[PDB]
């Protein structure tokens, strides 16, 4: 069914309702179990049931917790609801042994990928991060058949998502990097044409994917996935390149968000952004200039366009996570250029201006001058910096010093080859 | 983008745009205005505005300019019979007049207290404008030590002489 | 980690001998008393550390476990109950058993002498069988267990016996306060687990816990033990993957072992690979002291840092736990942060410093002058104010490359110039 009915629109709803009803059925087929009694094979009812529990939502992992738990009914039924949210992550603990018991890699690598899903969304991303790092299913997917390849890709999405939802640029980068090196998420979700560049032959074989994959209600937006990746990297790389073009350059890395920004950067003709790419480029330029203001443009407007914002109840959180990072890294991009110009700084100004507070701006500027290896002297009780780090001619001098220094270093390879 | 990558692949396109517009090279600035005012342009110009550039281009004097221009600003910023087209071009051109003023006073003064500096310049807010100066300063149009412990500004006689002060090109 | 795919199945089903129980309802600071209730079970009944609690804050809840030990001395437990004015009428079974033990002993004691006398293997191994039997019945019989394992530790079924016996000995000898004999097992028990059996987690992780045990107390130079244990099962703050295990003072005592006896170079290795890892993410949610000790430090807070650091030292001096380095931590907890705070600094007041840590400014002065004597900072005192000044902005890094970039090429062109 949930394949041949199509799609944005509507026969659709009585069919969703049959879906409700089959939910019913599978529920039913569960409590009954005389099986041979209880435990020891039923587990597959349980399997079906967790396949119809697994891809459900923040709102139904937090109808137990944020439909108010002292505002909700105290009736055995409400506990059966609060236990109903437990009952799938229960059958993990239970029915491992009822499988627990089969070692078959193709069901092991399948099951655990669905389990790591539950964690990051319903609960801790910690437990999600733990579970895959324990399992080491990078080796095991080789032993697994090509549906579970799709699950491996699919699970990696939702972890780079809940990286960005917990607010960690780094982990969201590395997670969503592996997908965005490629343009195969298309064919992995069973959507690919034979020609959509030139590559994707042959006819009778891509139909296998159409037959095996996939209901529409399990999908995610790829512009989401794109933007979430390109924004994670943004906060890492714009200070990085601000540092680089203040002549810290030797760390300039291709085939990264650097490239993905570059292709959009080199438009002669961009005015207002009307694509999600262009909204990323738009906020990127604002970040370079170091105005907070330009971040807010794409974070509000393109997220309404685009409904990158409107798919999370945690967009409320992730707003604050985005905002203060922008305000800190924009301050940092500003400082990477401006610090030649300074003689000193009212650190109080920076707090007021970038909308931050002194305890944090202390810790920021403290971390900065330690680890970015600046020639600032930092009076933290007086809230003053005294810097005086020269020279504008240095931009040429250090550059020819490098051009010089590069001479001898390659030259020693030309020696060591020769001999 | 240019200052980053090297480097265009981003100039011949501008030349092409110029051609399109009918030009062969790249337009220039209030230079442009000299251009299209070699004609009888000091005249037809309606005198809502006739005596606003008689400040900006013609009249001196840094420590009065933002004062002087406040009234022809308030005049033109009533938009509906004067082409609403104009009055979205006005806020940038107001900042451009400030930008003009900010460049001069690095040669008029060698230092100035920020409290004096506030009174020199009629504007909406100081908290806004300082950041727009620090922006211009960061984009190397002038050199200032506007941020500083006392909250006072130092333009400096030379210190280290560079084209950062001069606005470089 | 790679063992953790296997620990994932087991789900915390470890094999402690008192089974779960320690002292009940307790009143004092709790992350302290955490580790006591932990190691009560993991050490096979502690003893002294029944009473180690009861000193500061009285309980009668040490009495239940004070019924239940026989290998420390049977009758020592038979008194502590009587002291709490308890009728205990039917103590007729330990007088029965441990009497008839002596009737059994007069055989083995006779056979034992005659065999080591002759130097005759068979008479000694049949004794070793009779005697390794005997010593776990009651190990008081204190020196007898040491005598038993002096000549031969290789019993009929070597490792399984040897493990539980050397562990029963490492346990009982620490309880007897015979720390020379316990130091004998410090050689031998750790070697036995490094000669691992199956290497199932229930074995391995318990054995890994038993390494934390001999290092706990402190006889001689257990900081050598630190350097040895950290290079075993490598670089984990518990050694036990899966985050169930919580041991606060393994890291506090490691922090003491690093700083008080060695350089701190050498502590930012720790700050990465023991203060940030998967196990320790769990831990950072929990323990107040060890959190303040590092999180405040690495963020380069000074205000909340050196205050809440100084606050830790109130909870430190409440420690009646076996440590014997308790005050050199109190010392270094002020030293270590100060160096790092002042590292990039302009001008700190000796007076502000002395207000904080509750010393006189003279003390703080000679302290600072001794931190500069030790050359942990290059600084100089503004004596008139009583402020201390770091001010290196160290401009002109050009010349660093210039000497060697030609002195390399000059002498390296000599190569190709030769032939």
């Amino acid at each position: 069914i949930m394949q041949n009915t199509d799609p944005h629109s509507q026969e659709y709803v009585e069919h969703l309702k049959d879906e409700a009803q089959v939910c019913a059925i599978i529920e039913r087929v569960q409590r009954y179990l005389e099986e041979k009694g209880t435990t020891e094979e039923i587990c597959r009812v349980y399997l079906r049931r967790i396949l119809h529990t697994y891809y459900k939502f923040d709102y139904k992992a937090h109808q137990r917790q944020l439909t108010p738990p002292e505002g909700s009914s105290k009736s055995e039924q409400d506990q059966a609801e609060n236990e109903g949210e437990d009952s799938a992550v229960l059958m993990e603990r239970l029915c491992k042994y009822i499988y627990a018991k089969d070692r078959t890699d193709r069901i092991r690598t399948c099951a655990i990928l669905c389990h790591i899903y539950h964690h990051a969304l319903h609960s801790r991303w910690y437990q999600a991060r733990d579970l895959m790092l324990m399992s080491h299913l990078q080796d095991n997917i080789q032993h697994a058949d090509p549906p579970v390849q799709i699950l491996y890709n699919r699970t990696m999405v939702q972890l780079g998502i809940c990286a960005f939802r917990q607010g960690l640029t780094k982990d969201a980068h590395n997670a969503l990097l592996d997908i965005q090196s490629s343009g195969r998420a298309k064919e992995l979700l069973g959507q690919g044409l034979l020609l959509r560049s030139l590559q994707e032959r042959n006819q009778e074989q891509e139909k296998v994917e159409r037959r095996r994959q996939v209901p529409f209600h399990l999908h995610i937006n790829l512009e989401l996935l794109e933007c979430v990746y390109l924004v994670s990297a943004m906060l890492l790389e714009i200070p990085y390149m601000a540092a680089h073009e203040s002549d810290a350059r030797r760390r300039m890395i291709s085939k990264q968000f650097h490239h993905q920004l570059r292709v959009g950067e080199r438009q002669p003709l961009l005015g207002p952004p009307e694509s999600m790419r262009e909204h990323v480029v738009a906020a990127s330029k604002a970040m370079k200039m170091g105005d907070w203001k330009t971040c807010h443009s794409f974070i509000i407007n393109e997220k309404m366009n685009g409904k990158v914002w409107d798919l999370f109840p945690e967009a409320d959180k992730v707003r604050t996570m985005l905002v203060r990072k922008i305000q800190e890294e924009s301050l940092r991009t500003y400082l990477f250029t401006y610090s030649s110009v300074y003689d000193s700084i009212s650190m109080e100004t920076l707090s007021d201006m970038f909308e931050l507070d002194l305890p944090t701006v202390h810790s920021i500027i403290s971390k900065m001058i330690i680890n970015e290896e600046l020639m600032a002297s930092l009076d933290q009780p007086t809230q003053t910096v005294v810097m005086h780090r020269t020279e504008p001619t240095a931009q040429q001098n250090l550059a020819l010093q490098l051009a010089e220094k590069l001479g001898s270093l390659v030259e020693n390879n030309e020696r060591v080859f020769d001999h | 983008a240019r200052l980053l990558d090297m480097d265009g692949i981003i100039v011949e396109k501008q030349r092409r745009l110029a051609t399109l517009l009918g030009l062969q090279a790249p337009p220039t600035r209030i230079g442009l205005i000299n251009d299209m005012v070699r004609f009888n342009v000091l005249q037809y110009v309606v005198p809502e505005v006739k005596d606003l550039y008689n400040w900006l281009e013609v009249e001196f004097n840094p420590l009065k300019l933002c004062e002087r221009v406040t009234k022809v600003l308030n005049w033109v910023r009533e938009q509906p019979e004067k082409e609403p087209e104009l009055q979205q071009y006005v806020p940038q051109l107001q900042s451009n007049t400030i930008l003009r003023l900010l460049q001069q006073v690095a040669q008029i003064y060698q230092s100035i207290e920020f409290s004096r500096l506030t009174s020199l310049v009629p504007f909406v807010d100081a908290f806004q404008l300082e950041r727009a100066i620090v922006d211009a300063a960061r984009h190397c149009d002038l050199q200032v030590r506007i941020d500083h412990t006392s909250r006072t500004l130092s333009f400096g006689s030379d210190l280290n002489y560079a084209t950062r002060e001069d606005a470089p090109i | 980690y790679d063992l953790t795919t296997r620990i994932a199945h087991f789900l915390d089903r470890h094999l402690v001998f008192p089974l779960l129980e320690f002292l009940s309802v307790k009143e004092i600071y709790n992350e302290k008393e955490l580790l006591q209730g932990k190691l009560d079970l993991l050490s096979d009944t502690n003893m002294v550390d029944f009473a180690m609690d009861v000193y500061k804050n009285l309980y009668s809840d040490d009495i239940p476990h004070a019924l239940r030990e026989k290998r420390t001395t049977v009758v020592a437990q038979l008194k502590q109950l009587q002291a709490e004015t308890e009728p205990i009428v039917k103590m007729f079974e330990d007088p029965e058993t441990t009497r008839q033990m002596q009737s059994t002993r007069d055989g083995r004691m006779l056979f034992d002498y005659l065999a080591d006398k002759h130097g005759f293997r068979q008479e000694y191994l049949d004794t070793l069988y009779r005697y390794a039997k005997f010593q776990y019945e009651c190990g008081n019989y204190s020196g007898a267990a040491e005598y038993l394992y002096f000549f031969r530790v290789l019993v009929p079924a070597t490792d399984r016996n040897a493990l539980s016996s050397l562990w029963g000995k490492l346990a009982s000898e620490i309880l007897m306060q015979n720390w020379d004999a316990a130091m004998e097992d410090l050689t031998r028990l750790k070697e036995t687990i490094d000669n691992n059996s199956v290497s199932s987690p229930l074995q391995s992780l318990q054995q890994r816990t038993w390494l934390i045990h001999w290092s706990l107390f402190v006889f001689f130079n257990h900081p050598k033990g630190r350097d040895n244990i950290i290079d075993l099962f490598l670089y984990q703050p518990q050694y036990l993957n899966a985050i169930q295990t919580m041991c606060p003072h393994i890291l506090r005592y490691l922090t003491t072992a690093v700083i008080t006896n060695k350089d701190v170079r050498k502590r930012r290795q720790v700050l990465k690979d023991l203060v940030k890892v998967i196990q320790q993410e769990s831990y950072t949610y929990k323990d107040p002291i060890t959190e303040f000790v590092e999180c405040l430090y690495v963020n380069f807070d000074f205000d909340g840092a050196q205050k809440k650091l100084r606050e830790c030292e109130s909870v430190l001096v409440n420690d009646f736990f076996l440590v014997a380095c308790l005050e050199d931590f109190i010392e270094n907890a002020r030293l270590f942060i100060f160096e790092t705070f002042c590292r990039i600094h302009q001008c700190i007041s000796i007076n502000m410093l002395a207000d904080k840590l509750n010393m006189t400014p003279e003390e703080a002065e000679r302290w600072i002058v001794n931190l500069i004597r030790n050359a942990r900072l290059d600084a100089k005192i503004d004596s008139k104010l009583g402020h201390v000044v770091m001010g290196n902005n160290a401009v002109s890094p050009y010349q660093q490359v210039i000497e060697k970039t030609k002195s390399l090429s000059f002498r390296s062109q000599m190569l190709a110039m030769n032939i």
